[PDB]
DNA sequence: GCCTATCGATGTATATATCTGACACGTGCCTGGAGACTAGGGAGTAATCCCCTTGGCGGTTAAAACGCGGGGGACAGCGCGTACGTGCGTTTAAGCGGTGCTAGAGCTGTCTACGACCAATTGAGCGGCCTCGGCACCGGGATTCTGATGGCTGGA
DNA sequence: TCCAGCCATCAGAATCCCGGTGCCGAGGCCGCTCAATTGGTCGTAGACAGCTCTAGCACCGCTTAAACGCACGTACGCGCTGTCCCCCGCGTTTTAACCGCCAAGGGGATTACTCCCTAGTCTCCAGGCACGTGTCAGATATATACATCGATAGGC
């Protein structure tokens, strides 16, 4: 009866990108909606401890990159930082 | 004598 | 009501865990550890329910109860 | 005929490691939750998805605890897990001191 | 009294010799007695033995025994476990020595040659510490601290050196330990020593200074310009109160451990009729000093004329050393006393002393507080505070120059090199100003065009902003490879590296002939540069040129650093070059072994240049010192020189104008490539050299900034984009 | 005014930069949220979701299904040693466990 | 420059519990950091509880329910009684 | 009289805790009773630990609470050790505990 | 020479130091292979802790690794350290 | 000569070092090892005197807890000597990869 | 045979004597806490619709319980040797300190540009509905381990 | 000639796989409404520069506590053997879980009004932090005493 927002539609687009033929059940959506929410609350949680130790008041892409660097293990960090840098460059370079 | 003989 | 965790039920749990042989006293220790684990999680669940001024204990509250102790569970909403 | 001791155990290991179904029965585990919540607030009401959220957090905890118990029992050069194996795993994990 | 037997001490010996040796055959006392039963042996000629006899516990090196080493096991001597260590260390030893480079093998051979001589030198006595007189002739050996002092029956030492030692033994019974103006400035060189005639005129005047100062009662700071006046004139002045006046109080000289051997060698060569308690060693050594040599005659009738102690030991035993009313306290390298917070300064102040002398090897130019501290130490009175001093030290006054470092009654000699030296040929600072190479021009253009966005601020810029740019451009005064090294695939080919060197480095074209001309003559070279990385390039370049060379910077460990300096300073040194640094000037090193020096780099402080020259301008040099400085018509140091000469990087407007005037017009002009302004190789620069004793958009060719902004936006975009969306 | 164009479309991402910006500003993580922060955060989230979906689908093809089920995500996460180090404390409902038997227990 | 710390207040509590005992410099640093960490735990749990119920204010009820969650059984009962004593006195005075 | 600590009967700073809650970005609002509640909890927890550490100081016959007097307090109490279980205390040492099987007989 | 500058620095946690740490825990007999395992474990512990401290230092645009950075590196991994700041 | 039996000196060291809170690892070589690992991540790093102090306190406390767990693991196998497999089992139970 | 007896060390533990450096206390003041006020809106409360939890029932049948045989693993006992401990010896370098230098952490005063707040309007994403294909359930047989039984022959 | 390592064949019981057939759960799709984006402005944060001084790295010399090496021997890890009952596999009787259906009402999720507590800001005054200072507490040395432990000797 009331709008309850979720990451189903965007994760579905990502699935239809990496695997155009596969589908995803209604319960893997709940895992997907929870995984993204958990990673959000972890990275943005660190980006709140950072920019408080430094006495800043704003969360920036640099602090989000530092949170990703601290949080994701091994090779997952490099690709995550690379994808974030690509998105930032494409946003700043175009309208 | 102290020396070694 | 704890003895409703039947002896075969504990056996099946051990098989999933890789246990080949089970001693006859594992069952009571398994029951006590499960009672302790539930007394930890359900206490937090009731605490969240009391704070919300609610009577029905919800899945969101239970996943918060596991989230405070670091057993994050995916599939329900937390 | 009769299979020798161990053959059925390994068959059960593979069957229950392949499957994703829950192992503790739903209703006699639901009643145990109701009984533990009795001591904290009377006239409580439990959702199905919160009794099931407790079930899938109980089973996946004993299963990993039982894996640690098996590791500790193999350490002592034994095949059978014992109460002294559960207590050592739970003392090393930090749940008991 | 006596004690029990059966203990080994130490294994430092290895030899090959004939069987049947007994006693101490090769020792001097046994050589006189038996010659040698091993004499005439050869390693292969006779069935001999490879010995490694042992230094024995409770007995000295003079008692070092040689025997058939089978007897050692035959006596069940404790401590055989050190024997097993000796083989394993020796077995490791040959595995390195047989395979190392011949230069290092011969280096280790020299290290062995120093080693056994140091070991041989332990045998010689220095003094017996006076039922037989002072019973059993308690004595010191050379090298060992006082802890190892031991006894002799008078049966082997009585023969070797007791003939002259008895004369020192007799010296024990010898009696030892304000007036008007004195008839100074005579010729007393006969009192100097048994060849004591070498005192020059200026050294004599320094002695005449010190005597005049005490006749006035004043104290002295020996501010000699790091010449020979450190030791020779200092020790001789103490003869004034002893050998002329016999007013011989107790004298203290606190010298650093590095220079203690020199001070202890020249206190005997000069002023030989003196005694000297070296107050070194562990607590046992100093305990032996106090009980046995500190007061021979009776209570508080000291028998030491001079004692040498390190600054480190003076702080440990401050009580015992400070309890005597000193006639003289001497401190060498006294720039350690430049700070009143120093514990040595605070503890040496409280020493009651009749006269005080400080020896320094710097012009002590530092601010008023350093002088105020030094003046306070020599004279504790009439110089106590700024309130009674502001009328005189008040700077900013041209009439004040009549007193600043002029009107100082606690006189310092400050006697410069120019006053003492009277036969040195004239000197000219060679400045090899030249055009820029093509590679340098491109890299110089690369740096400047990169930093346009910072330079646009002008007066609103940052001093630290410019300084980075100027520091970066100085890498273009140095050769290119500090900015971007050459390609390894081509640089490694020595068939092409020679062409690479000569084409890139025009700076060597004239030096090449000088190198050959002076190598045939036998000269040596020292090279100075600020950039340690640029020094690395020189080390690699020198390794390619295969001239022998040394290096001196702050990253080298102490033992290797000292040996590298000693290798170049040794008699007949063969090493040709030396990578030097300015900071080495405070160590008192000697540069007289090399008469040719190249100032490759430039520096912003003329004091560093003075420190480099001060260690080379040694008194007594007969040759004309060869010095060359390099200028490349860019990063103009002459913009500083024309201003500096009125008083010999300070003003924001000036520094911005330096970039606007330095390389004002010869930017990347449309004149094109392959300009190659090389055509002044030889005999052009020699004859024509002089000698002596707009906003940026208006300036820079902004067309390039398009060519950089549109290419850097490409370099720093693929570096973002060149990584897969996904792993694998 | 000019026709609208979502921030997600400018950066190329599929994840909502608008929603991430709102969550970062109505969640009291900091007093200000940079304009470059939601774009970065969505990029990381999109990448992790893509990686997990790729491994889950790769296990789905092995299991002969065409829909991703909970079991495959457990197979995906636990086999990849890096995603397992991120989700070690995580429990996946209906996920099961990795098929593994200790070699001491196997018959001989 | 001022590095504000719980140093003055720990001493007051110590002087009330053991009037003769004192506290060392490094033990003060532990006690200062102990205050800060249990501060941050209760505040973070209070923040999340407020967010979970779509609430914007952190109240005594939020702090009480976070203490009941973080502290053990008897420490929770003692702390809640002390907290309810302080708040009830502050509304009266 | 004009301080919130004196109104609550509290020794810890009500006002500073209010500042840290507001300036720590926990929520958009901090109730007027939250700082009083939190400071009261902070003081009690410190009072308990200080009491146990002073008891250990008296048992060790000293006068000053040093880090091992805090460590001996936290680990002995079953509840404080559960609160500070992951906590490492600098210069705190470990409690004497030799397993019964290692002592000889 | 008997020793070289070849980054063997982890061998400066000697047999005695590992033995004392075990003796504080309660260990009575130590096998000869415990030391290499302790050295391997200690390097792994330090690598993770030092990396987080270096990440915080780099974020701060700073070049000196501080006690506060080390405490924040430990606080992430559930190993809270009291004594140096907060 | 008087000589204690194997075990007596072991217990006294247990008693002495459990009572004392002093550092066991030497400061200077631990500081050198810290700088070595850090230089792999960012060169030219300076370290405050307290940063190495904080690292050493954490490192020693971690090892002592690891040694307690290792001793308990060994005893479970009815032994007295700790072995590398005990360390491996303790780490695996604790959850370190 | 195994028990327990006094004794010769030799490390803790306990005293009493020095003394240094660190804590509790002092004053000053600057920054922050507080008082008095006004303003918008968040949370309280009453009313309300109905989602869904709970209570009951009755088949079905799957899985739980209980008992029997037998085997294999637990665990006590013994023995053999590789390994750790204790200790004396001795060579490396930690620790202390003193002194020095200069890089880089902290702060202040300035300016700007980047984010929040604001009013509008527009389509991207939510809810409800629908309809087809994947797989859920199922009969079935090709396949694959597995325990019993008949079969060489090694070192002995 | 034998126990045991290495096999062959087989009847039985599994799990696997294929063809088959229903259903319900996804994958689209239509309409809509809340929120995201666009345009403008204001002001406060952070970026930058110019600066001072705390403290980190570095050298060098003492000193001695502690690392390192080796060596005897004694206690413990590790294999092996035996035996004894704890567990497993299984057949069969048995309990109750599961599901489909039924009806009741509890309290969850909202909507809407209103008003009290809380943000923002200004004047205010006093508290707590910083710097200084000095006396005493517990660190150290040393000394005697008091255990704790283990070699050697006699009793039963
Ligand atoms: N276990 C404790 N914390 N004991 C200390 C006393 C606690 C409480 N005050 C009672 O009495």
């Amino acid at each position: 009866k009331t709008r309850k927002e979720s990451y189903a539609i965007y994760v579905y687009k990502v699935l239809k990108q990496v695997h155009p033929d596969t589908g995803i059940s209604s319960k893997a959506m709940s895992i997907m909606n929870s995984f993204v929410n958990d990673v959000f609350e972890r990275i943005a949680g660190e980006a709140s401890r950072l920019a408080h130790y430094n006495k800043r008041s704003t969360i920036t892409s640099r602090e989000i990159q530092t949170a990703v660097r601290l949080l994701l293990p091994g090779e997952l960090a490099k690709h995550a930082v690379s994808e974030g840098t690509k998105a930032v460059t494409k946003y700043t370079s175009a309208k | 004598a102290r020396t070694k003989q | 009501n704890i003895q409703g965790i039947t002896k075969p039920a504990i056996r099946r749990l051990a098989r999933r865990g890789g246990v080949k042989r089970i001693s006859g006293l594992i069952y009571e220790e398994t029951r006590g550890v499960l009672k302790v684990f539930l007394e930890n999680v359900i206490r937090d669940a009731v605490t969240y329910t009391e704070h919300a001024k609610r009577k029905t204990v919800t899945a969101m509250d239970v996943v918060y109860a596991l989230k405070r102790q670091g057993r994050t569970l995916y599939g329900f909403g937390g | 005929h009769r299979y020798r001791p161990g053959t059925v155990a390994l068959r059960e290991i593979r069957r229950y490691q392949k499957s994703t179904e829950l192992l503790i029965r739903k209703l006699p585990f639901q009643r145990l939750v109701r009984e533990i919540a009795q001591d904290f607030k009377t006239d409580l009401r439990f959702q199905s998805s919160a009794v099931m959220a407790l079930q899938e957090a109980s089973e996946a905890y004993l299963v990993a605890l039982f894996e640690d118990t098996n590791l500790a029992a193999i350490h002592a050069k034994r095949v059978t897990i014992m109460p002294k194996d559960i207590q050592l795993a739970r003392r090393i994990r930090g749940e008991r001191a | 009294e006596e004690e029990e037997f059966e203990t080994i001490e130490r294994f430092m010996d290895c030899r090959i010799g004939r069987k049947g040796a007994t006693g101490a055959t090769t020792t001097i006392y046994a050589v006189e007695a038996d010659g040698d039963p091993n004499a005439g042996f050869e390693k292969n000629k006779e069935p001999g033995e490879i010995q490694y006899l042992i230094k024995w516990k409770g007995w000295s090196h003079i008692h070092n025994t040689w025997e058939t080493e089978e007897t050692l096991k035959q006596q069940n001597v404790r401590g055989m476990k050190k024997l097993d260590n000796y083989k394993k260390k020796d077995q490791e030893t040959k595995r390195w020595l047989k395979n190392a480079s011949p230069e290092d093998v011969e280096y280790y051979n020299c290290q062995q040659e120093l080693t056994d001589d140091l070991h041989k030198q332990y045998q010689i006595v220095e003094r017996i510490i006076a039922a037989a007189g002072y019973p059993d002739y308690y004595c010191k050996w050379q090298g060992l601290p006082y802890s190892e002092c031991s006894w002799e029956d008078g049966a082997l030492i009585s023969k070797k050196f007791q003939a002259c030692i008895d004369e020192y033994f007799s010296r024990n019974q010898s009696k030892t330990t304000r007036p008007r103006f004195v008839a100074l400035k005579k010729q007393p060189s006969y009192i100097g020593g048994h060849e004591g005639l070498e005192l020059r005129d200026y050294q004599l005047n320094g002695l005449n200074w010190l005597a005049h100062s005490w006749c006035k009662g004043n104290s002295c700071i020996l501010a000699d310009e790091m010449g020979l006046g450190k030791t020779i004139q200092t020790i001789s002045f103490l003869n004034y109160l002893f050998h002329e006046h016999q007013l011989y109080g107790p004298f203290l000289l606190v010298v650093p451990l590095s220079t203690l051997t020199s001070w202890q060698r020249e206190i005997q060569t000069w002023a030989s009729q003196m005694n000297a308690v070296v107050y070194l060693g562990d607590i046992n050594s100093r305990n032996m000093i106090r009980t046995h040599e500190w007061t021979h005659h009776q209570t508080k009738r000291l028998k030491f004329n001079i004692l040498l102690t390190t600054y480190e030991i003076l702080l440990k035993d401050k009580a015992f050393l400070g309890g005597l009313n000193w006639a003289f306290i001497g401190v060498d390298e006294a720039h350690r006393l430049k700070n009143d917070d120093s514990l040595l300064y605070k503890t040496l102040i409280d020493f009651k002393s009749n006269h005080r002398l400080l020896i320094t090897g710097t012009p002590l130019q530092n601010s008023l507080k350093e002088l105020w501290s030094l003046l306070h130490f020599i004279m504790p009175e009439k110089f106590s505070s700024w309130e009674d001093f502001e009328e005189e030290h008040g700077k900013g006054r041209e009439y004040g120059y009549a007193s600043l470092h002029k009107e100082l009654e606690p006189f310092l000699l400050r006697r410069v090199k120019k006053d003492v030296e009277k036969s040195l040929p004239a000197k000219v600072e060679q400045i090899l100003r030249m055009e820029m190479s093509a590679l340098q021009k491109q890299y110089y253009k690369w740096i400047l065009t990169r930093n346009y966005k910072a330079l646009s601020k002008g007066s609103k810029g940052s001093t630290s902003g410019f300084l980075n740019i100027m520091m970066e451009l100085k890498k273009c005064c140095n050769h290119c490879y500090l900015i971007k090294p050459p390609d390894n695939n081509e640089f490694y080919n020595k068939q092409e590296a020679l062409q690479h060197l000569i084409r890139s480095s025009g700076k060597l074209i004239l030096l090449d002939k000088l190198l050959i001309r002076l190598r045939e003559r036998g000269n040596r070279v020292l090279i100075f540069s600020q950039m340690v990385r640029m020094l690395d390039i020189l080390a690699e370049y020198l390794k390619y040129r295969q001239f022998p060379f040394q290096r001196l910077d702050g990253s080298i460990k102490g033992e290797l650093r000292k040996q590298a300096l000693d290798h170049f300073n040794a008699e007949g040194s063969e090493d040709f070059c030396f990578l030097l640094s300015t900071r080495a000037g405070g160590l008192g090193i000697n540069l007289a072994s090399a008469d040719t020096v190249v100032i490759f780099d430039s520096d912003w402080n003329p004091q560093n240049d003075l420190q480099a020259q001060a260690r080379a301008h040694r008194i007594g040099q007969k040759k004309q010192v060869n010095i060359y400085r390099l200028v490349t018509k860019g990063s103009v140091e002459e913009d500083i020189l024309e201003r500096a000469k009125k008083k010999m990087p300070f003003n924001k407007e000036e520094l911005s104008a330096i970039l606007k005037f330095g390389a004002e017009e010869l930017f990347k002009e449309p004149e094109g490539e392959e300009q190659e302004p090389q055509e002044m190789d030889i005999d052009e620069i020699l004859k024509r050299a002089e000698t002596h004793e707009k906003n940026w958009e208006e300036i820079i060719p902004e067309d390039q900034r398009r060519r950089l902004e549109e290419e850097e936006r490409q370099k720093e975009l693929e570096e973002i984009y060149m990584l897969p969306r996904m792993r694998n | 005014r000019a026709k609208a164009k979502t921030r997600s479309s400018r950066a190329g991402l599929q994840f909502p930069v608008g929603r991430v910006h709102r969550l970062l500003r109505k969640g009291n993580y900091a007093e200000r949220v940079g304009a470059g922060a939601p774009v970065y955060l969505a990029a990381v989230l999109e990448y992790l979701t893509a990686e997990i979906l790729e491994l889950a689908g790769n296990a789905a093809r092995d299991n002969k299904k065409t829909r991703i089920i909970p079991r495959h995500l457990q197979l995906a996460v636990r086999n990849d040693e890096e995603l397992n180090k991120l989700l070690g404390r995580v429990t996946i409902a209906q996920g099961g466990v990795l098929p593994n038997i200790q070699s001491v227990l196997l018959p001989k």
